[PDB]
This record gives structure tokens, C-alpha cells and sequence, in this order.
């Protein structure tokens, strides 16, 4: 049981003790937003249209 | 000094932002108005609670911090409430229409409106930062905004803060509080989207919260006011070192590098005690040695499992009150010899430990009594994956039938993710697996 | 009204103990998959105790107890009498890890092991049935029970089976199970956990015992299955979940002070 | 998320939606005159979802009133609360719909269908941001069925991202107006089918069975069954009206009560007709459903309980929990915690507690079936078709509607059996 690397200051203290040894671009980003967002108008189109009918 | 912005989305992010910043305030003598009487430097400083905390020439201290929800009701009463004064009206920002418990709904329909607006207000206090780390988020897994903006969010700062640490802090769904069925969807659709833009996520399982409640606090049925103190005393625990003269965990970037040795095993079990109620007519203060070994029960974990059923990665005591390294030997010494604490094979079984002679502060009128010492343990356990099982089960049941996915696809979703997110969450299962064999 | 799930068919003991919980009336079985019991008679193999005792409402209890496997693996065992420094390199009862020096019974000249039946409850209560049995060599049942093993010996050797043999057995026991009760118990714990486990024995010709294995799944003697299974049903799930003598077991309890 | 449009036709739909009004105001301190004389706040905090705020501090219901003739829209002009409502959203035609689906969808109705559309505009208009509508109307007469629905086309076709929520009275024999109730109902539920997101069913036949075995009234009138309906309306859109955090608003309700985009049609319940234990065995029992379904011969998929008054949360928590663990058979187990528990401060009038129920169950086949039977009987013989072929309409528009109901019946089977 090992106490090392304790460091003091004057509100309080840290040390450590040993028991035992042993990204999408922005662009990228934007896509997918838009694939969505024409998913939903061509549903939305597809229900004007049926009510259209 | 480099500055810390922490960003709450949704109610629950926003919800327990209040409270966090209300403990802060008190515990960093910050009056509501923002005056701080203890602070010589007026209009500045690079004192370590700026990391928190910015300065204007009238003597004001403004939170570093940012609140986002799609709907205004939870924001208002911030603007509102005991601690308008303290929040610059920027930094509050609110949509007209909520997510709807929907991933979908708030990541992509949604988002979208919303999304660079945020990017912006944030870019604003970045620009106030001489030397920003990076940021901490506060979000549940179960809110549509919580789950699905939170994760594009954390996308895009990684694009526009390539360079920073990003935090969590997560309310990980339970149905004693729970407002929604699809809740666990939205949990692996949040986590899968943000694990690779994610440096170290603190989970807080509202059961385990919920449980503490009652259990030691007499509380019959807790409120999300009940839950969100405790919560905000483990979150003060773990970022006082960035707010108070310290040597462990002084920076995000150490929060990783001693808690997180996988980049994907980054959810560290966080266990607190002692919590005590303060209605309690008399009480005998816990000792060094009592605190430290409640740190080993479950029944005091931020989630409900059982470590001893896995290996430990790493494990830090974060002390708080009255307390000294000969303690915490002699009451780890004990601990070792009564206790099945186990380490992977290729890790020092050892403790980092650090101590703020100050002892907890608590709000006036609280449900919590008042302490001389208190501990939080942030141990890198392979047993948290328990909850992941817990939750990968109930989205199976759900999934299975489609249930509820139309919600989704109707957003412009497609089933895809539903079956990419469970697949890299049933890697995660197992990468806890290997480790923890 | 108390409800369970059964996980395992193949099961002897806990089909048994399914039949008598259907028979008082006050327990109902749901399907194998229905999260919302209180008695899960679980699986052998995976049993996911992960998702115990995180029903609201529910006072969650299982039958097996999660780690008690490094007991029941021949190499766990092994490994675990060893490292564990209560157990020790030292022990007698513990071969080095065959006997060519058995006790035998007579007329028949023959060999056999003992099976000695252990019930631990949720409060980790160790509890031995009184009724054990003997699978022995018909060659120089096969099913000796302990009253006329014990007169054998009051007459073979002049001693009794308490004396020459069920000492040791109570101590290898207590000593096994008191071993990893830190790693087991289910005192705190969000479920409970209680387990009947199955201790297998051999005697040298020098009446001391040794232990061979620990089954974690053991079946039962046929004509015990009843008085051992109500036993089990008594202090094991009556206990959590009360209904509306003269013990079976022998409560394996030892302080001596020092 | 915060204004929703009420929209009620025919005379069965605007008797009902009288009662709702009626109710409501009272519960949020409003008087005739719509001003405002409340105690506490909480009436005030989400008094914009149902009202409008006039000149005066008046509060005005954000309500339509439709009917192809004017007799019930000038008996609720009359009524108590008649002088609430906005003069402007009375629209109503001369020549009535004569219990025809067909004059309602197609003839008569096509022609104040616009001018109605116009007044549910300016509602909209002025909403700072509009959630939804919901309609009160039945299913078995003409106007509110065959009007109602055409009304829902138009809306949704104006308003596609939009919730539209009803009321929808079915009809029976018990307490029958004409022979061609089948047929208009089985007409409608095509409609509801396609272009509602909830549907709460409520069942004539429940209703007077709980009027004359329960309440034991010898003979009950429509007014009777109202008070009922009225009752049944205040609590389910209790969450709706003040402070809470489970299906606070209409999206939310469908996302946790719609697992498939067909089946959103609920069976509501109410209670009393007083211990937190008696208030969860009554609002779960058939003999408190007002859709005449056995919940013991289908599955729950999703359940939505409400409870009123100032009572233990934590006993609520624990009967609710109890019914549960205790039947866990009729709660499917492909939908982990599929009922939600809601609690509201402020009790109905006259009531210390109670408790409002909304379950989504497979039972509720049983009702779509028992108007397909009585639709068969006549369709087979083609009797009384002629009322509706005389409005343009074929006999392959009624084939459809058959086959489209009995494929609802299919599918809430298979998902009871799953
Ligand atoms: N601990 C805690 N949990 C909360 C709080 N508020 C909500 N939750 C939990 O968060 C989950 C719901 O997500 P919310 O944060 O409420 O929803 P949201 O992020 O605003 O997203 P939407 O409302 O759907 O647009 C549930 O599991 C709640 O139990 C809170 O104040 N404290
Ligand atoms: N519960 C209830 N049902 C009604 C009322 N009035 C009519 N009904 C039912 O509604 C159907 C008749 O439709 P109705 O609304 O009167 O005709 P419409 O004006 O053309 O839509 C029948 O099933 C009646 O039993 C009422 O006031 N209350
Ligand atoms: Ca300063
Ligand atoms: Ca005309
Ligand atoms: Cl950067
Ligand atoms: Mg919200
Ligand atoms: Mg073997
Ligand atoms: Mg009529």
C-alpha cells in the first residue's frame, strides 16, 4: 500500500495509493438532416394527394 | 484558468441545471442578484470558479452555462425564478413545440429549426474563453429533446469544437417516473448517435435516485425537486475539482485520462454517501472509515448493480469535508479485506483520491441534513452494463412487434436506425463482456 | 396473491416446489417471460440475474445465488481453496488438487460417497436436511439413508454417524459457504437470492472425511423429494413471502470466541 | 403545443359538447358570462388550451359549433352557459341531414362545409401555437357522422401535421333513432380509421346499461347518458387543462397510447358513479367502461389513469402497481410499462376524489364487430340503400367500408394473440 504523488494547498488534498501492481463533417451532418426532412414532404405529399383523390 | 460551458437540454438537463447552479452559487458565496462579496478581483479574474463563472464590470458572476428546450414552460420559471437576475436572457433559449417523447421529432424535424441558433449563443460564451476545455451536458435519455437534440448537438460541437472534451451527465430512464413508454428507443438512439462524440457520461439511473429518496431521506413519494438535489450534490462532487483549488481531475481531459482507459467503456458508476435526512431529530455523525465502505453498496450507486460481479478499470475518491489521507488508507485497508474488489488483470488495483476540507453545502429549507464528511466514488466498473442489458431487453420486447415505430419513421426516420443502434449497443454488451470476463 | 415463474423444466426439486406453491392456493404461475413475479425458479445456464429486482412493487426472489459457481466448478474450486487464505493451502478435508484407502461397508466389501443436502435463504441461513444419502458400490438402490448407516456403525465400529462423520461434514460445510458469503450474500441487495445446494463426500478407513464436489442443481433421494421440498418452500420462500415442528434442517451456526 | 380547436356537430355532438363546456367552466371558475371568479390558480395556469382571452378579461371557449339544421344549436344558445360562446362560431345550415351519412358527407354538408372551415381558421389563425382539434359528434346520424368526418378530411388536408382527436358516440339498438345506424357508423369508422390519431369510443349501450344497473334509474334520457359522457370528457382532458407532466398535451397522449397507427381507439372510464383502493378496482371493472367491451376478453396495449383530488401518491402508486402485478395477463408483454399514472390536485365538482381511465385494448374489437354484424344483416339484403343511392353513392363505397372495419377487427386480433 503505496501513498505517491500527495499534493497539498489550503483547501485540502489529493495523492493516490497502489494496492497491487497489474467524426461526420459538417456538411455530413446536413444530409442527413435533409434526407429526412424530403422523407417527410414526400409522405406529406403522398397524403395531399390521396385526399386530393 | 481555462473555462468550463455547460449546456442543459430539455427539462430534465434544464431542471437539474437550476439546481446545480442554485448549489454553486451557495457554495461559491454567489448571491442570487450575482453579486459575490468574497470576490477582490471586480469584473475579473482568472480565479479557479471562473472556470464556472465569468464577471461583469458591475461585480456580476454569470454562469458559463447554456439552457435549451423545445418548448418554454420549464425555461420560464429560470426566467422567473429566485435566480433570474443571475442568467443573461441569451443564454436562455426555448422552441414553441416539443419533441413529444420522440427522438425523431427533436434530432432531426425539429433540430434542424433550432440547431444552429444554439450553435451561436454557445459560440458567444466561447468567445468570452481565454482557454475553453470543452463543455458538460446535462440531458435524459427518455425526452425527445433530451435523447434526439442532445445527440445532434453533440455531433456538431464535435465539428465546431473538434478539439474540446465533452462531459456527460444522463437521467437514465425508470418507470417510477418515467413519462413515456418509448423511452427505452430513445435511450439507444441517443447513445448510439453520441458514443463516439462523447470523452466520459456520468449516468443517473432516476430508480436508484428515487430508492435513495425513500430509503433515507423518509421521503413517501419523491418529486423531480427531491431527485434533482441529491443529483445536484453528486454533479457538485464531481466538478468541484474544476472549481476549487485541487490537483485531481483539474482539467476534462484528466477526467478521462484517469477513469477512461477505452474510449467506449466511458461511463463511470458514480456511488455517494452519507445521505441523511435533515428532519432527522438526531443523528450520529459517519466517520471516515463508515463513509468510505458505504461506497461499496449497491444501494448507494447512482445505478443499481453489482460490481462485484465484473472487473474494475479504475476507481477515484472524491472527498469532501472533514478529512485526511491516514483515514482513507486505514479505512481502504479495512475495505480490501472484507470486500470482493477486483481489477482487470491489466490494471493497478489502486485508489486516486482527493479531498476539499470543505464539507458539503446543502440549501436552506432542504431535505438534506447537513454532514462534516461526504464521498463520491467515480469507479470504471464492467457491472454498469447491467443497465444497458436491462434496457436492450425492454427496446427487444418493443422492436420486436414495431411498436411505436411509426412514430418515428413519420418523422423521417427509418427503421435502419433502430437496427444499427441496437447492434453497436449489443457491441457495447459485449466489449463489456472481454473486459470483464 | 403471490406470483412465480419457472425457467427451468427439467428441474426435479423445483418442479416439486411448483407443484406445492399451485397447492396452497395463494401462488399463481405466469409465463416464463412475464417480468412481473416475485419467485423466479430460474434457468440453469445465463440465468439473467441483470434484470432482477428492478420491478416497482415487487419484492424480487430467485433460487440461485449469483457466484456460487466458482463452489460448484471443479477447477473454480480448486482454485478457490487455494487463494482463499480462510480456506488455506492447509485444510484436510480437501484432497490435492484419488484415495486409495476407502472406508467400506460390509457384508459386500464395498465403497460409496455421501450426499448431504444444503439449504441457504436470502439472510444466508445455512441449513442441512437432516436426511442425507449413500450412492454406493454393489461390487467388490444403490441407496443407503442415514438410520441404518448410523446402526451399522454402532455396530461395525462401535461409534455413530454424528461422531465419526457429520461433525466434519457441518464443518466442510460452514467452511465452503462461509468462505464466499462476501461475494454471494444478498443481504443489501436490490433482489434475494436462496440456493440448495448438493455436497458430495468420501470417507477414508480412518473415519475422516473429504469432500469431493458441490452441485449448484442437485436432484433429490425419490421419497424425499417431498419432505425436502416443502422444507425448501418453508424457510426459503414462505419466509419472503409469508401465507395467511421440528425442523428438517439443522442450522449451521458456530461463534466460538477468540 | 399549447391552443387546442373544439369542433362539435350534430345534434347528439353539440348536446355533449354543451355538457363539456358546461363542466369544464365550472371547474376553471367561469361563469356564463365567461368571467372569472376562481380561488385558486391552477384554473388560470392553462385556461389558453380550451379559452380565448377578449376584451375585459373575459375568457371565451375556443369553440365551433356546426348543424345542418338550427333546432339543438338554438336550444344551446338558450341553455346556461348558451351566452359563452362566441356568436360567430354558430354555423348552421336550414335543411337538416335527415339521419343520412350521405347527406352529411357528400349533399347537404358539402355545402356549409367551407363557411365552417373558415371559423375553424381564424380560431387557428390566432393560435400562438395550435396543437390540434378535437370533434364531439356520433356516429350513427348524419350530420355529425357524415358532416364530422368530411369536416376531419378538410382539416387534415389544412392542417396535416396537426392532432385530431374525437369524441365519437357509437350507436345501439338499446338506444336507437332509425334502422340506418349501422350504416353510418360502419361509414364513419373508415373515416376515424384513416384520419384521426385518437378516437375515445364511447358506447350508447355502456352508457345506459351503467344508467339503469348501476345508477338505477327505471328510465334514462339522453340527458342522463350526457352527464355520464360529460363527466367521462372532463377526465380525460384533465391532463390537458392543468399542470402535469404525463400527456400533457394531444401528441404526447398518442405516442404513449398508439403503438400502430390503426389502432387508436379507446375505451374510456370513470369513477365514482371512495378509498384509493376502491377508486382503482371501479375505474378498471367492465361495469365502469363506457364501451361496451369485456377488457377480460382482449389485452391491454397501452393505459392512461388519472386520478382527481388530494389523496396519498404513494398509495395510488401502490394500487396501481397492485392491479397490475395482480393481472399481468391482460397487460401484453411486448410493451414494458405500458401504463402511466397521472395525478391533478383539483376534483371534479361535487367530488372529494376520483379517478378517470383511457385504455387501449384488443377488446375493443368487440364493438367494431357487433356494428358489422348488425351492417351485414341489412347490407345483405340491400335494405334501406336506396336512402343513400339516392344521395350519388354506390353500393361498392358501402363493400369497402365493410372489408376495411372487419380488417381493423383482424388486426386487433392478431395483436391479442401475439
Ligand atoms: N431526475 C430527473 N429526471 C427528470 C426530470 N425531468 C424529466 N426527467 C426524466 O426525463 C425523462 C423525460 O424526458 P424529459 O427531459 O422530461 O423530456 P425532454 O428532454 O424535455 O423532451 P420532450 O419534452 O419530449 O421534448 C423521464 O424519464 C423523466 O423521468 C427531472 O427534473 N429530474
Ligand atoms: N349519448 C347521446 N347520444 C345521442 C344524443 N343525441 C343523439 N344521440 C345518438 O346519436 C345518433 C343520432 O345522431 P344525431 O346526433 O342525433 O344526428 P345528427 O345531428 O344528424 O348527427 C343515435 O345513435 C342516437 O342514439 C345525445 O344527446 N346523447
Ligand atoms: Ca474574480
Ligand atoms: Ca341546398
Ligand atoms: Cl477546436
Ligand atoms: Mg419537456
Ligand atoms: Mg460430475
Ligand atoms: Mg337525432
Amino acid at each position: 500500500m503505496e501513498v505517491i504523488e500527495l499534493n497539498k494547498c489550503t483547501s485540502g488534498q489529493s495523492f493516490e495509493v497502489i494496492l497491487k501492481p497489474p467524426d461526420p463533417s459538417l456538411e455530413e451532418i446536413q444530409k442527413k438532416l435533409e434526407a429526412a426532412e424530403e422523407r417527410r414532404k414526400y409522405q406529406e405529399a403522398e397524403l395531399l394527394k390521396h385526399l386530393a383523390e | 484558468m481555462r473555462e468550463c460551458i455547460s449546456i442543459h437540454v430539455g427539462q430534465a438537463g434544464v431542471q437539474i441545471g437550476n439546481a446545480c447552479w442554485e448549489l454553486y452559487c451557495l457554495e461559491h458565496g454567489i448571491q442570487p442578484d450575482g453579486q459575490m462579496p468574497s470576490d477582490k478581483t471586480i469584473g475579473g479574474g482568472d480565479d479557479s470558479f471562473n472556470t464556472f463563472f465569468s464577471e461583469t464590470g458591475a461585480g456580476k458572476h454569470v454562469p458559463r452555462a447554456v439552457f435549451v428546450d423545445l418548448e418554454p414552460t420549464v425555461i420560464d420559471e429560470v426566467r422567473t425564478g429566485t435566480y433570474r437576475q443571475l442568467f443573461h436572457p441569451e443564454q436562455l433559449i426555448t422552441g414553441k413545440e416539443d419533441a413529444a417523447n420522440n427522438y425523431a421529432r427533436g434530432h432531426y424535424t425539429i433540430g434542424k429549426e433550432i440547431i444552429d441558433l444554439v450553435l451561436d449563443r454557445i459560440r458567444k460564451l466561447a468567445d468570452q474563453c481565454t482557454g475553453l476545455q470543452g463543455f458538460l451536458v446535462f440531458h435524459s435519455f427518455g425526452g425527445g429533446t433530451g435523447s434526439g437534440f442532445t445527440s445532434l448537438l453533440m455531433e456538431r460541437l464535435s465539428v465546431d469544437y473538434g478539439k474540446k472534451s465533452k462531459l456527460e451527465f444522463s437521467i437514465y430512464p425508470a418507470p417510477q417516473v418515467s413519462t413515456a413508454v418509448v423511452e427505452p428507443y430513445n435511450s439507444i438512439l441517443t447513445t448510439h448517435t453520441t458514443l463516439e462524440h462523447s470523452d466520459c457520461a456520468f449516468m443517473v439511473d432516476n430508480e436508484a435516485i428515487y430508492d435513495i429518496c425513500r430509503r433515507n431521506l423518509d421521503i413517501e413519494r419523491p418529486t423531480y425537486t427531491n431527485l434533482n438535489r441529491l443529483i445536484s450534490q453528486i454533479v457538485s462532487s464531481i466538478t468541484a475539482s474544476l472549481r476549487f483549488d485541487g490537483a485531481l481531475n483539474v482539467d476534462l481531459t484528466e477526467f478521462q485520462t484517469n477513469l477512461v482507459p477505452y474510449p467506449r467503456i466511458h461511463f463511470p458508476l458514480a456511488t455517494y454517501a452519507p445521505v441523511i435526512s435533515a428532519e432527522k431529530a438526531y443523528h450520529e455523525q459517519l466517520s471516515v472509515a463508515e463513509i468510505t465502505n458505504a461506497c461499496f453498496e449497491p444501494a448507494n450507486q447512482m445505478v443499481k448493480c453489482d460490481p462485484r460481479h465484473g472487473k474494475y478499470m479504475a476507481c477515484c475518491l472524491l472527498y469532501r469535508g472533514d478529512v485526511v489521507p491516514k483515514d482513507v488508507n486505514a479505512a481502504i485497508a479495512t475495505i480490501k479485506t472484507k470486500r470482493s474488489i477486483q481489477f482487470v488483470d491489466w490494471c493497478p488495483t489502486g485508489f486516486k483520491v482527493g479531498i476539499n476540507y470543505q464539507p458539503p453545502t446543502v440549501v436552506p429549507g432542504g431535505d438534506l441534513a447537513k454532514v462534516q464528511r461526504a464521498v463520491c466514488m467515480l469507479s470504471n466498473t464492467t457491472a454498469i452494463a447491467e443497465a444497458w442489458a436491462r434496457l436492450d431487453h425492454k427496446f427487444d420486447l418493443m422492436y420486436a412487434k414495431r411498436a411505436f415505430v411509426h412514430w418515428y419513421v413519420g418523422e423521417g426516420m427509418e427503421e435502419g436506425e433502430f437496427s444499427e443502434a441496437r447492434e453497436d449497443m449489443a457491441a457495447l454488451e459485449k466489449d463489456y463482456e472481454e473486459v470483464g470476463v | 396473491m403471490y406470483t412465480f415463474v419457472v425457467r427451468d423444466e427439467n428441474s426435479s426439486v423445483y418442479a416439486e416446489v411448483s407443484r406445492l406453491l399451485l397447492a396452497t392456493g395463494q401462488w399463481k404461475r405466469l409465463r416464463k417471460d412475464n417480468p412481473r413475479f416475485n419467485l423466479m425458479l430460474g434457468e440453469r445456464n445465463r440465468l439473467p440475474f441483470g434484470r432482477l429486482g428492478h420491478e416497482p412493487g415487487l419484492v424480487q426472489l430467485v433460487n440461485y445465488y449469483r457466484g456460487a459457481d466458482k463452489l460448484c466448478r471443479k477447477a473454480s474450486l480448486v482454485k478457490l481453496i487455494k487463494t482463499s487464505p480462510e480456506l488455506s493451502e492447509s485444510c484436510t478435508w480437501f484432497p490435492e488438487s484419488y484415495l486409495e484407502k476407502p472406508l467400506l461397508l460390509e457384508p459386500g466389501h464395498r465403497k460409496f460417497d455421501i450426499r448431504s443436502w444444503v439449504l441457504v435463504d436470502h439472510l444466508y441461513n445455512i441449513y442441512l436436511y437432516r436426511e442425507g444419502v449413500l450412492r454406493t458400490s454393489s461390487e467388490p438402490g444403490n441407496e443407503m439413508f442415514f438410520e441404518e448407516f448410523n446402526q451399522y456403525l454402532m455396530d461395525a465400529l462401535n461409534t455413530t454417524l454424528e461422531n465419526s462423520i457429520l461433525l466434519q461434514i457441518k464443518h466442510i460445510i460452514r467452511s465452503c459457504l462461509m468462505c464466499i458469503e462476501p461475494a454471494i450474500s444478498t443481504k443489501h441487495l436490490h433482489y434475494q437470492s436462496f440456493q440448495l445446494f448438493g455436497f458430495d463426500f468420501m470417507v477414508d478407513e480412518e473415519l475422516k472425511v473429504w469432500l469431493i464436489e458441490v452441485n449448484g442443481a442437485p436432484a433429490c433421494a425419490q421419497k424425499l423429494y417431498a419432505e425436502l421440498c416443502q422444507g425448501i418452500v418453508d424457510v426459503a420462500i414462505s419466509s419472503v413471502f409469508p401465507l395467511a415442528p421440528t425442523s428438517i434442517f439443522i442450522k449451521l451456526h458456530h461463534h466460538h470466541h477468540h | 403545443m399549447r391552443e387546442i380547436v373544439h369542433i362539435q356537430a350534430g345534434q347528439c355532438g353539440n348536446q355533449i359538447g354543451a355538457k363539456f363546456w358546461e363542466v369544464i367552466s365550472d371547474e376553471h371558475g367561469i361563469d356564463p358570462t365567461g368571467s372569472y371568479h376562481g380561488d385558486s390558480d391552477l384554473q388560470l395556469e392553462r385556461i389558453n388550451v380550451y379559452y380565448n382571452e377578449a376584451t375585459g378579461n373575459k375568457y371565451v371557449p375556443r369553440a365551433i359549433l356546426v348543424d345542418l339544421e338550427p333546432g339543438t344549436m338554438d336550444s344551446v344558445r338558450s341553455g346556461p352557459f348558451g351566452q359563452i360562446f362566441r356568436p360567430d362560431n354558430f354555423v348552421f345550415g336550414q335543411s337538416g341531414a335527415g339521419n343520412n351519412w350521405a347527406k352529411g358527407h357528400y349533399t347537404e354538408g358539402a355545402e356549409l362545409v367551407d363557411s365552417v372551415l373558415d371559423v375553424v381558421r381564424k380560431e387557428s389563425e390566432s393560435c400562438d401555437c395550435l396543437q390540434g382539434f378535437q370533434l364531439t359528434h356520433s356516429l350513427g346520424g348524419g350530420t355529425g357522422s357524415g358532416m364530422g368526418t368530411l369536416l376531419i378530411s378538410k382539416i387534415r388536408e389544412e392542417y396535416p401535421d396537426r392532432i385530431m382527436n374525437t369524441f365519437s358516440v357509437m350507436p345501439s339498438p338499446k338506444v336507437s333513432d332509425t334502422v340506418v345506424e349501422p350504416y353510418n357508423a360502419t361509414l364513419s369508422v373508415h373515416q376515424l380509421v384513416e384520419n384521426t390519431d385518437e378516437t375515445y369510443c364511447i358506447d350508447n349501450e355502456a352508457l345506459y346499461d351503467i344508467c339503469f344497473r348501476t345508477l338505477k334509474l327505471t328510465t334514462p334520457t339522453y340527458g342522463d347518458l350526457n352527464h355520464l359522457v360529460s363527466a367521462t370528457m372532463s377526465g380525460v382532458t384533465t391532463c390537458l387543462r392543468f399542470p402535469g407532466q404525463l400527456n400533457a398535451d394531444l401528441r404526447k397522449l398518442a405516442v404513449n397510447m398508439v403503438p400502430f397507427p390503426r389502432l387508436h381507439f379507446f375505451m374510456p372510464g370513470f369513477a365514482p358513479l371512495l378509498t384509493v383502493p376502491e377508486l382503482t378496482q371501479q375505474m378498471f371493472d367492465s361495469k365502469n367502461m363506457m364501451a361496451a367491451c369485456d377488457p377480460r376478453h382482449g389485452r391491454y396495449l397501452t393505459v392512461a389513469a388519472i386520478f382527481r383530488g388530494r389523496m396519498s401518491m404513494k398509495e395510488v402508486d401502490e394500487q396501481m402497481l397492485n392491479v397490475q402485478n395482480k393481472n399481468s395477463s391482460y397487460f401484453v408483454e411486448w410493451i414494458p410499462n405500458n401504463v402511466k399514472t397521472a395525478v391533478c390536485d383539483i376534483p371534479p365538482r361535487g367530488l372529494k376524489m376520483s379517478a378517470t381511465f383511457i385504455g387501449n385494448s384488443t377488446a375493443i374489437q368487440e364493438l367494431f364487430k357487433r356494428i358489422s354484424e348488425q351492417f351485414t344483416a341489412m347490407f345483405r339484403r340491400k335494405a334501406f340503400l336506396h336512402w343513400y343511392t339516392g344521395e350519388g353513392m354506390d353500393e361498392m363505397e358501402f363493400t369497402e367500408a365493410e372489408s376495411n372495419m372487419n380488417d381493423l377487427v383482424s388486426e386487433y386480433q392478431q395483436y391479442q394473440d401475439a
